[PDB]
């Protein structure tokens, strides 16, 4: 079997710059190599085929080069919508016609501070015996952010979960949701509920409370 | 117009078997290979195998160890992927894709939308929908299984400023997801905001009004 | 360029810029062959019921075919019906 080694595994590049992603085959694949783009929750899309040919409807900023064992996908004048995962695949010899490990492309942009919002559990949820307290960090960059939950100023641990959106196709930001879960009994035993946010875009941490 | 229409999401027990379908429109399946591709959560694409529907020749990556069986029905212009002795390693999205027979045509130009397969002994459960009262507001879609949940705002008329987060798996073994929207603070009091939650596995459809 | 020889009995062709290979075959698997520009070869376990390369030497293994197995004409190299022993692994055409 022929193994495909894709490099780099991850990249963060600004709008207008050039991106180069490489694919190395374990042996000569005679230009039988394609490149695909895939966005979150979507099917992969063919970009380049037979190493150097642009697929129908693919923007001209995309190009492929190479021969033998070494291939590259180039993106000239990167656009905000070009973030996602990229994969190479070979079609040489007896199958498997294997894919490379993938390259995750992030759009790099200026630092953007999050807008922070705190939501108490609804009266409807409290009736069921559980309390979910939510903290939203909206439209920020870079992806790295720290959320610390405080209940009557006591630092919380092991009772929260968070998730982050895919990068925005237009403004290249991220949003994050953190949920603090407590029983109704524990929730009613305390008064002050706070979400403290630390991020590169903030001069000092931001606290939202109720 | 070329289209590959795949069958719906599957929830199946460990040790069991599934048969996925891929109906082709706008071309004859005898003129292409039909390939199947696996994608485990947070992982890369992995080629499973293919069938040539003109002669029924089918071949696989040996790593599947005979667990995948690809068939085709030329009368219905449909290809199929059967997966047996299912384990948690088989939980993934499976895509069908057509490809040609020479250098300039091997690459797969048209792909199906994917079929999610979840291997679990857990039962289906519909979500509870709670408001995230307001500027930002939202909906908390809690305690459902299996994935996915779809969320829209004002029947899809409100898209600007909407963030629907990836679900998190709770210690209970059930998922929880939040959907938020940022709106003008002046609209709080006069504008109606409704989140439209749909969880197909449990046939749950909830329209929740979010008020200050 | 690479191209797959598809058994099953349907008559197929592959061409590149011109050199064209037309065949029908039987066997267990689709085989990836190559065309270099004209040389047509398997980098074969298929049984060819017919073969024609158009714009010369034919080989069972890449081992020439017997003279009686094929015919070289004005533009083509083709199997001789009833004499060709169904094994083809390489075709070379200098025009």
């Amino acid at each position: 079997d022929i193994q495909m080694t894709q490099s780099p595994a991850s990249l963060s590049v600004s709008v207008g710059e050039t991106v180069t992603i490489t694919c190395r085959a374990s042996e000569n694949i005679y230009s039988n190599l394609a490149w695909y783009q895939q966005k979150q929750g979507k099917s992969p899309q063919l970009l380049v085929y037979a190493a150097t040919n642009l697929a129908d409807g693919v923007p001209s900023r995309f190009s492929g080069s190479g021969s033998g064992t070494q291939y590259s996908l180039k993106i000239n004048s990167l656009q905000s919508e070009d973030f996602g995962n990229y994969y190479c695949q070979h079609f040489w010899g007896t199958p498997p016609w294997t894919f490379g490990g993938g390259t995750k492309l992030e759009i790099k942009r200026t630092v953007a501070a999050p807008s922070v919002f705190i939501f108490p559990p609804s009266d409807e949820q409290l009736k069921s015996g559980t309390a979910s307290v939510v903290c939203l960090l909206n439209n920020f960059y870079p992806r790295e952010a720290k959320v610390q939950w405080k209940v009557d100023n006591a630092l919380q641990s092991g009772n929260s979960q968070e998730s982050v959106t895919e990068q925005d196709s237009k403004d290249s930001t991220y949003s994050l949701s953190s949920t603090l879960t407590l029983s109704k009994a524990d929730y009613e035993k305390h008064k002050v509920y706070a979400c403290e946010v630390t991020h590169q875009g903030l001069s000092s941490p931001v606290t939202k409370s109720f | 117009e070329v289209q590959l229409q795949q069958s719906g999401a599957e929830l199946v027990r460990p040790g069991a078997l599934v048969k996925l379908s891929c109906k082709a429109s706008g071309f004859n399946i005898k003129d292409y290979y039909m390939h199947w591709v696996k994608q485990r959560p947070e992982q890369g694409l992995e080629w499973i195998g293919r069938i040539d529907p003109e002669n029924s020749n089918n071949i696989y990556d040996p790593k599947f160890q005979g667990k995948a069986s690809i068939t085709a029905d030329t009368s219905s212009n449909t290809a199929y992927l059967q997966l047996s002795s299912l384990t948690s390693e088989d939980t993934a999205v499976y895509y069908c894709a057509r490809g040609g027979f020479d250098t300039n045509h091997y690459a797969m130009d048209y792909w199906g939308q994917g079929t999610s397969v979840t291997v679990s002994s857990a039962s289906t459960k519909g979500p509870s929908v709670f408001p995230l009262a307001p500027a930002a507001l939202g909906c908390l879609v809690k305690d459902y299984f299996p994935e996915p949940v779809t969320v829209s705002w004002n029947s899809g008329a409100l898209t600007s400023g909407v963030h629907t987060f990836p679900a998190v798996l709770q210690s209970s073994g059930l998922y929880s997801l939040s959907s938020v929207v940022t709106v003008p603070s002046s609209s709080l009091g006069t504008q109606t905001y409704i989140c439209n939650v749909n969880h197909k596995p449990s046939n749950t459809k909830v329209d929740k009004r979010v008020e200050p | 360029v690479a191209f797959d020889v598809r058994p099953g009995g349907v008559v197929h062709s592959f061409s590149h810029n011109t050199c064209m290979f037309t065949y029908a075959s039987q066997g267990g698997t689709n085989e990836q062959w190559q065309m270099s520009l004209c040389t047509i070869w398997r980098p074969s376990y298929l049984y060819f019921t017919q073969f024609k390369a158009e714009v010369a030497m034919a080989y069972s293994k890449a081992v020439p075919l017997k003279t009686e197995e094929f015919e070289v004409t004005k533009t083509a190299v083709a199997h001789r019906p009833g004499a060709f022993k169904a094994e083809l692994s390489k075709l070379v055409i200098v025009a």
